[PDB]
DNA sequence: TTCGCGAAGTAACCCTTCG
DNA sequence: CGAAGGGTTACTTCGCGAACACAT
């Protein structure tokens, strides 16, 4: 997981005091969250695949997932290997206060674990800002229902 | 990064009231602001009008301003205007006159320490 | 924190500092009263006081609340009036009138169960756990629920794609709100929409018949220097030199000739410098003598925010931040009524004079009312139903309101505790959008992230937090003050082009200063705050979308507290916290030395906080207290809510406030119109750390039991549990539904 | 795609949020036949094109000067020349704008704006107290300011346009636009492959025979994405009782 | 190491300093500015000051004679209402004690007109031939009364300085 | 300020919602019928 | 234009000279103008 | 008032968000007993815990079992308390499986299951709602007095 | 305190003809 | 050829809905 973080943090650096080629889009700023949520993305996907992999027999949820009983493959590895991206509205979570989303980050830091992604499991636990990242996504699909 | 610009923009606006110090050595009908609250006795109290003194300049260019009693009150450094002409008059009558002073230039604060 | 604090007081403190101040303050403004026959015969109200007879310690009002339960009897104490009339030999005469009823709420300063422990709760029936703060009248009691709003006198620049941008400032008038707005059409007009006025007025006019008609600085002072504001704002200077070029005689015309308010009275005011009601009706800024540069700029920066969000992407203020939000508690709230109705028993009381007046024999012998009884049945038949019926509708203060008192829910322990701790639910009803209902990341300290009301009324209504504090008020004759000596300079001075000096700085919404050397200003006057001197509110806080700083002091709004961190540690201080838990120095001697003070919404942007010890570094400035200080009381039930997911722990705090329990102390001597109780409770063997704080392990809600999670017998397939037979049979979980089938008996008329 | 497109296609609206225009081309070299097709639909204004609209003055009540560059039609290809862009402030905003007839000097001195007079002292017949003082503010300054907004190339319905690459081997234009009379009236795309979002316009230039064909694509483009399989023989009944 | 003196004296002085929102700074950076010309007028207590100034060389006003409707205009004229603060002094410096003297009522002006402003309220006699009372209209009511003191200045130089050196001399 | 609008007569007795061809024509309240509580039991045949 | 005249501080205009003297002239704030004048700005 | 037993039809919590009716009711000599003789009081269905992600329960257990075994009532607060490393120690000191997961018999055939089972102590509420009050049935009543509807 | 289209209601303007 | 009448399109205002059903 460091290796990703470490290119998004190596991509923001030349972003700041530089620039990057732009894609068919907008502008920048609006090609960096599709640049940096299409690669975090694939984290989630590899761990998952790596840890049905590794995922030992006999064991119920791998037979709830390989049947359809209650529950899937991405929902396996979300309590086991790591949860990840609480996607709001689209993008990413966007600022609460000025220029940042908690007082916890600092100022127009548009790093990862800071913009919002969840780099634990259930069993392991989550950070305060972590679950507040976890805790803003539970409520716009449960607010749907309403 | 504030403090470090802070005090190099004041490293670099102190040295005006110096400058204006040692500018117009002779006497001429010229006048400047100063601004202070908080009337000290400073020794006492013998009735407003209190004896005061003390904003010399310190080593390596520190005006320290201060008033004698216990403080070092200490502070310069206001706002340059951009309105140019500006007049002190006087209207107490002493059967109906009034005068014109003085031309005034600049207005500089003084602000306690805390 | 919670040994003085008790996580309910926005409604005891609000109410004490009622009765403290604002029920002197209101007849601080109501006591003139007179008549135009007879010019003699004038009433002074002196010093009113809450069931006090200063004669006296205490009297009538020995009765507890619980005596007041079982009778359907109010629980209240009467309040007292001295009065210096002149009848015949005009002497003011001191007597003790009472006027009024007043229901007090419990655990206040003016109550019986203040300072009660382990022998007088007892003697006097009444559960030593429970709450309190909350009413009771007609038998039932009934909390208010608390109120939030917008924030009152400050700049919305909430905006739209389609219809041109909008710029919004309500106000208040000590009772009323007045709100404001304008809409823009024409590629570009600002305009001055306002409901007490008929169409439409340009800007150009309004800094003209207010303010300044240089028409050059004013190419500065909503400008700025060179950037992109001068071909936005150009547009608005043709209006001046086509219909409108000079002061008062053509600019103060323009507008009484279209402004109506006409009162039924006062006609041939018109127009020219006289009748200047309306260019000070649309602030609250009130001004007596021609010194309205501060108002004249005020309105200027107005309308420089609606220029800055033209070039600028969104630059805009939502109505979602909970920064521009405040909140009216219990006091607050009912005090506008308290004065509606006085001011009703001052008008009526003017009438019942001269209608017995008309000599009759003489008007020199009796004690010059004589008809207070009505009236004081008068003045308490509305605060026994605004708190009953729950209509605080009057149409004085512009407002109708209904669903803000409800009966207090008694299931659980829990659910009496989520009934207090409740903001309630403002306008934006928002049907389809879910901007003011979905979750923010604003409210971190405050406003628990997980309790929330699953149903339809999901979003809107929401709860507190632990570590919570709600202020009052705070004066601001002492901090303007102050401003002037820590370096601020007045508007009277430095009115020159030389006013957009990089930052400016003004003071709740009202600008005072233009300072310069800022960083000096802002770390010098927050040192005022951390050493003894005034405090307990001070928002300070600098900005860099906008400019200024501020230095906001009108109470109202949330003060959660965090540790100060130093420039390479902390300010822990071991020996300090060996000394919390040794017996001295407790919360209120930890402030004094500097230690924490109350960070807020709109100032915490302002500051890097620390979560724990072991990731510090010298750029942050304060440090939190307990991260699990989130999750409220009926939140904090759960046990390891970090390792379910988000919408399991919404789920339950629904539930925690619905299962059957162990209720009061007094369970078995309440005749509740329906409760539910339980034989064998148990505690709950995972204790969370705060549920021991809240006292939930003294009347528990729930049975331990040897689950086993295993599909069997297929009666289980959706979320349906099998229990054992012979594990009911030797009483797992028994009920006792118990409920009240009450009839009265009265006489008839004849 | 989910509930407001549904909402949309059953209550037949006459606006529509991003009404994209797919619209085949005939070439898929890299110049001149996917730029050109392009370079004459992404609405183009003058501020992109003119350098400054400087007022220079005579003695009394001039024109207002505008410099075009010619250099930014050699990047980006564009078939406009000294005499399109003189036909286009003229006849294509004469309702919006108004100027009658004038030449240019020579070397790029585009000069399409006069005020004669004050409109002959605004219709000489005097309607107004000395009728609009004849300034030079109320109708030559809001035409100094009015035109960075006249169209000199473009379509008058359409906000943008951007390319899409195709599956295999070519690429593929997509047009943000109204109207679709005019669109598929450009050469390089063809008429006979062109469709479109917004029923109702498909019923305005087609006929009511291919706009329910259109109704039974959209509902099917917007609920299949999502895993529903619905029969399309029920869609063909809802695409006939409003047919 | 520069024991500047200081002492503060000043009585009977009041003294009104202005600010004219009329001129800029640094015209074509050189300092060399403020030129001001003769007699002005005042008004009592709601100040509302009548400073004014004549016109100067030629600057070609023959078309537009003269404020609005032909009246010879000679002078430009401007108003000030003088709300005070307080804090601030005035002082000036002998290459050693500042002086320090009190700052009585001060603030801005702004451009008042002549005729221009008149010609409104004279086409109605040339053409068309609660409480009333503190609160909300008496500032424009007690304002446009009757004249007062003033008179032209004498450029006072030897008189003030020595009033601001003999008061102060006792401490040193 | 009275009640809301104050006044019913056969428009608003026939307002939807609340009025007869929405809450008495078409949607009625119904004679011969019972709810409670749903639980499992496979044992029962499908039918 | 966006140009202020000097000395009487209001905004200048450019109005009709009746065809005997070819310059501006203003309401308010009189001021003399020649024939010769310009406007140096870039709209992107 | 009256004394309501819990029969069929009454709902309950898990202090984690898991409402459910009750399935049936039966015997004792019936739900399976381990080596010491525990029957289990509620069963639940494992069908509930993935797709309800719902961990926290799944820690409950281990951490509410321990807790008797030791005695000490132990600690479930948020982002800490008693950690799991030090809590399954507790378990193998006593003889019982590092998992919580103990094997047991059935009681309705003798012999013993082919998996493990996840059994031990979690507290249940319970809630308002009982069928005896949500029962309600109607034949031929009485009409309304405007529209003689039911 | 909110988006959706469809009714009237009113103005700018272009075609057509009259003596 | 200038002026008067008939008629097309364009800018601005109101009202009707907002899900089922239980206990209050
Ligand atoms: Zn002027």
């Amino acid at each position: 997981v460091e290796i990703a973080y470490h290119k998004c943090d190596e991509l923001i650096t030349l972003f700041n005091k530089g620039e990057l080629e732009t894609q068919p889009g907008c502008n920048e700023e609006q090609t960096l969250e599709a640049k940096i949520g299409g690669l975090l993305s694939k984290v989630r996907e590899e761990v998952g695949d790596v840890c049905i992999n590794e995922l030992d027999n006999w064991n119920a949820p791998l037979i709830m997932a390989t049947c359809g009983s209650k529950g899937s493959t991405l929902n396996v590895s979300q309590m086991v290997a790591v949860v990840g991206q609480q996607i709001i509205s689209g993008n990413r979570v966007p600022d609460g206060f000025q220029d940042r989303s908690l007082p916890h980050f600092p100022k127009n830091s548009k790093t990862p674990q800071s913009k919002g992604f969840v780099r634990n499991s259930f069993f392991s636990g989550l950070s305060p800002p972590e679950f507040l990242f976890h805790a803003i996504s539970g409520r716009e699909g449960l607010v749907d229902t309403a | 990064k504030e403090a470090a610009a802070e005090l190099e923009l004041l490293n670099a606006d102190h040295q005006h009231i110096l400058r204006k110090l040692k500018k117009m050595n002779n006497k001429p009908e010229r006048f400047m602001v100063f601004q202070l609250p908080t009337r000290l006795p400073a020794f006492e109290r013998p009735a407003l009008a209190g004896k005061v003194g003390s904003i010399r300049v310190h080593k390596s260019g520190k005006l320290s301003v201060k008033i004698g009693n216990v403080v070092m009150d200490i502070g310069k450094g206001a706002e340059t205007t951009f309105l140019q002409d500006v007049i002190a008059l006087s209207i107490a009558d002493d059967a109906s006159s009034a005068e014109l002073l003085g031309r005034v230039d600049g207005k500089i604060v003084v602000t306690p320490q805390i | 924190f919670l040994k003085v604090k008790g996580l309910v007081k926005q409604h005891l403190d609000s109410f004490n500092y009622f009765v403290d101040t604002d029920l002197k303050k209101i007849i601080k403004a109501n006591q003139l009263i007179l008549s135009d026959v007879d010019p003699e015969f004038y009433l002074k109200y002196v010093d009113i006081r809450v069931g006090k007879k200063s004669s006296s310690s205490t009297k009538d009002y020995l009765t507890p609340p619980h005596e007041c339960r079982l009778r359907d009897m109010t629980y209240s104490a009467p309040i007292y009036v001295d009065i210096e009339y002149t009848r015949g030999r005009n002497i003011i005469m001191h007597k003790d009138v009472e006027i009024g009823r007043m229901p007090i709420m419990l655990r206040s300063n003016k109550c019986i169960l203040y300072d009660a422990d382990e022998s007088k709760m007892a003697k006097l029936n009444e559960c030593p756990l429970d709450p309190g703060g909350y009413f009771i009248v007609n038998g039932t009691e009934k909390v208010i629920l608390v109120q939030e709003q917008l924030s009152k006198n400050r700049i919305i620049v909430e905006a739209d794609e389609k219809k041109g941008i909008v710029q919004a400032s309500v106000t208040s008038s000590t009772h009323e709100r007045k709100s404001k707005t304008y809409v823009i059409t024409k590629n570009g007009k600002i305009y001055l929409k306002h409901n007490s006025i008929a169409e439409e007025i340009p800007i150009a006019i309004v800094l003209k018949a207010c303010g300044i008609l240089s028409d050059l600085e004013i190419m500065q002072l909503v400008c700025g220097n060179d950037s992109s504001y001068q071909d936005i704002f150009a547009v608005n200077l043709e209006e001046s030199s086509k219909l409108d070029i000079y002061t008062q005689q053509q600019a103060l015309e323009y507008i009484g000739a279209k402004v109506k308010t006409m009162r039924r009275q006062k006609l041939t005011i018109l127009q020219e410098g006289i009748e200047a009601i309306a260019t000070t009706v649309i602030a609250h800024l009130t001004v007596e003598a021609l010194d309205f540069r501060e108002k004249a700029l005020y309105i200027a920066m107005m309308t420089r925010r609606v220029v800055m969000a033209m070039y600028n992407p969104k630059m805009i203020d939502d109505r979602d931040y909970v920064g521009n939000k405040r909140l009216e508690l219990a006091g607050q709230l009912i005090s506008l009524l308290f004065e509606d109705l006085f001011k009703k028993f001052n008008n009526d009381f003017k009438l019942s004079i001269d209608k017995v007046l008309k000599k009759p024999n003489r008007a020199m012998e009796y004690d010059a009312l004589l008809s207070i009884n009505v009236h004081s049945n008068n003045i308490t038949s509305g605060l026994n139903r605004a708190i009953s019926t729950g209509n605080w509708s009057l149409k004085r203060f512009k407002m109708e309101r209904a669903g803000v008192t409800h009966v207090l829910s008694r299931l659980s322990y829990i659910s009496a505790l989520g009934m207090m701790t409740r903001i309630s639910s403002q306008f934006e009803k928002s049907r389809k959008v879910s901007g003011p209902r979905a979750l923010q990341p604003s409210q971190f300290g405050m406003l628990c992230t997980a309790d929330t009301p699953e149903g339809e009324a999901c979003g809107l209504v929401k709860n507190l937090a632990l570590m919570t504090h709600i202020t009052t008020d705070d004066e601001e004759e002492p901090i303007k003050k102050l401003c002037y000596v820590l370096g601020v300079e007045d508007i009277t001075l430095i009115d020159s082009a030389s006013l957009h000096l990089n930052y400016g700085v003004y003071l709740n919404g009202t600008l005072i200063g233009s300072i310069r050397f800022p960083t000096k200003f802002v770390t010098q006057f927050r040192h005022l705050r951390r050493t003894g001197k005034v405090s307990e509110f001070i928002s300070i806080y600098s900005n860099s979308h906008q400019m200024a700083v501020h230095i906001a002091t009108d109470g109202g709004r949330i003060c959660r507290p965090l540790i100060i961190v130093s420039d390479g540690q902390s300010r822990v201080k071991d020996i300090h916290l060996r000394k919390l838990l040794d017996g001295e120095l407790d919360f209120d001697d930890f402030l004094k030395l500097g230690l924490v003070e109350y960070l807020d919404v709109n100032e915490e942007n302002d500051s890097y906080i620390a979560l724990y010890e072991k990731d510090i570094v010298p750029s942050m400035t304060h440090l939190e207290i307990e991260p699990f200080t989130i999750l409220g009381a009926v939140a904090g039930l759960i046990p390891y809510p970090h390792h379910n997911q988000s919408p399991r722990n919404t789920y339950q705090c629904a539930m925690g406030k619905q299962a059957i329990g162990a209720i009061a102390y007094n369970q078995f001597k309440r005749i509740d119109t329906l409760l539910y109780l339980m034989t064998y409770p148990q505690q709950p063997m995972v204790k969370t750390k705060t549920i021991e704080l809240i006292d939930y392990d003294k009347l528990p809600a729930g049975q331990n039991a040897t689950v086993a999670v295993m599909s069997y017998s297929g009666y289980d397939i959706e979320d349906a549990l099998v229990l054992n037979k012979s594990s009911i049979d030797r009483g797992f979980g028994r009920c006792e539904t118990r409920r009240k089938t009450t009839t009265v008996l009265k006489r008839y008329a004849n | 795609l989910g509930v407001p497109r549904i909402k949309e296609i059953i209550n037949a609206s006459k606006v529509i949020s991003t009404p994209i225009i797919n619209a085949v081309l005939v070439n898929d070299n890299d110049e001149r036949a996917a730029r050109v097709v392009k370079g004459r639909v992404e609405k183009t204004l003058l501020s992109d094109v003119a350098f400054y609209v400087q007022d220079v003055y005579k003695d009394n009540l001039s024109f207002i000067q505008v410099r075009i560059d010619l250099g930014t039609i050699d990047k980006l290809q564009l078939e406009l020349t000294i005499e399109d862009i003189a036909v286009a402030i003229t006849r294509a905003s004469k309702l919006k704008i108004q100027a009658s007839d004038v030449n240019i000097i020579g070397k790029d001195r585009i000069a399409i704006n006069v005020f004669p007079e004050g409109y002959k002292a605004k219709s000489i017949s005097t309607s107004a107290k000395e009728p609009s003082e004849n300034d030079v503010f109320y109708r030559m300054q809001q035409l100094r300011r009015a035109l960075p907004d006249v169209v000199v190339k473009g379509l008058p319905d359409i906000s943008r346009a951007v390319i899409n690459i195709r599956d295999d081997g070519k690429r593929e234009l997509l047009v943000e636009g109204y109207g679709l009379r005019d669109v598929m009236c450009t050469d390089g795309v063809i008429g006979s492959r062109t469709t479109t979002n917004h029923v109702l316009e498909v019923f305005s230039v087609l006929g009511i025979e291919a706009a329910r064909y259109s109704i039974i694509r959209e509902i099917n483009y917007t609920m299949s994405n999502h895993g529903m399989s619905v029969d399309p023989r029920h869609i063909q009944l809802l695409g006939d009782v409003m047919t | 190491i520069e024991e500047f003196p200081l002492k503060i004296s000043g009585e009977e002085e009041s003294l009104h300093v202005f600010q004219y929102a009329n001129r800029p700074r640094l015209v074509g950076r050189k300092p060399a500015e403020h030129p001001f010309i003769s007699a002005a007028r005042y008004k009592p207590k709601s100040h509302l000051w009548e400073i004014d100034i004549p016109l100067d060389e030629q600057a070609f006003y023959n078309k537009d004679k003269a404020e609005s409707e032909w009246n010879g205009v000679n002078v430009q004229t401007l108003k000030g209402v003088g709300v005070e603060n307080n804090g601030q002094y005035a002082a000036f410096v002998k290459d050693m004690q500042v002086y320090l003297v009190p700052i009585e009522r001060v603030a801005q002006l702004k451009p008042f007109f002549k005729y221009i402003d008149d010609a409104n309220v004279t086409r109605k006699q040339e053409d068309a031939r609660q409480n009333r009372l503190t609160g909300s209209l008496l500032a424009h009511k007690v304002a446009d009364e009757e004249a007062n003191i003033e008179l032209t200045w004498a450029e006072g130089t030897f008189e003030q300085f020595k009033d601001t050196i003999v008061k102060e001399a006792e401490d040193k | 300020g009275g009640k809301v609008k104050p006044i019913r007569g056969f428009c608003q007795r026939l307002k939807g919602k609340q009025g007869r061809f929405r809450g008495n024509l078409s949607g009625k309240r119904v004679d011969f019928s019972g709810r409670t509580v749903i639980s499992p039991d496979p044992n029962l045949s499908i039918d | 234009m966006l140009s202020f005249c000097p000395s009487c501080n209001n905004m200048l205009l450019i109005t009709s000279g009746d065809s005997g003297v070819y310059t501006l002239a203003c309401r308010s704030c009189p001021y003399e103008f020649p024939i010769e004048g310009i406007e140096i700005y870039d709209r992107k | 008032r009256q004394n309501r037993r819990p029969e069929l039809g009454d709902k309950f919590s898990s202090r984690h968000g898991q409402k459910g009716v009750c399935g049936i009711i039966v015997k004792q000599e019936d739900m399976p007993f381990n080596d010491q003789g525990i029957v289990p009081d509620i069963i639940m269905n494992p069908h509930g815990f993935p797709s309800r992600m719902t961990v926290g329960k799944m820690i409950e257990l281990i951490s509410g079992k321990a807790g008797v075994l030791n005695g000490t009532l132990e600690y479930g607060t948020c982002f800490g308390g008693s950690k799991l490393e030090d809590m399954s120690k507790i378990l193998v000191d006593q003889g019982f499986n590092y998992s919580g997961k103990d094997m047991l018999y059935s009681g309705i055939t003798g012999e013993c299951l082919q998996a493990y089972i996840f059994f031990g102590p979690i507290y249940y509420q319970k809630l308002k709602h009982m069928v005896l009050d949500k029962m309600h049935a109607r034949a031929r009543g009485p009409r309304a007095v405007l529209t003689r509807q039911p």
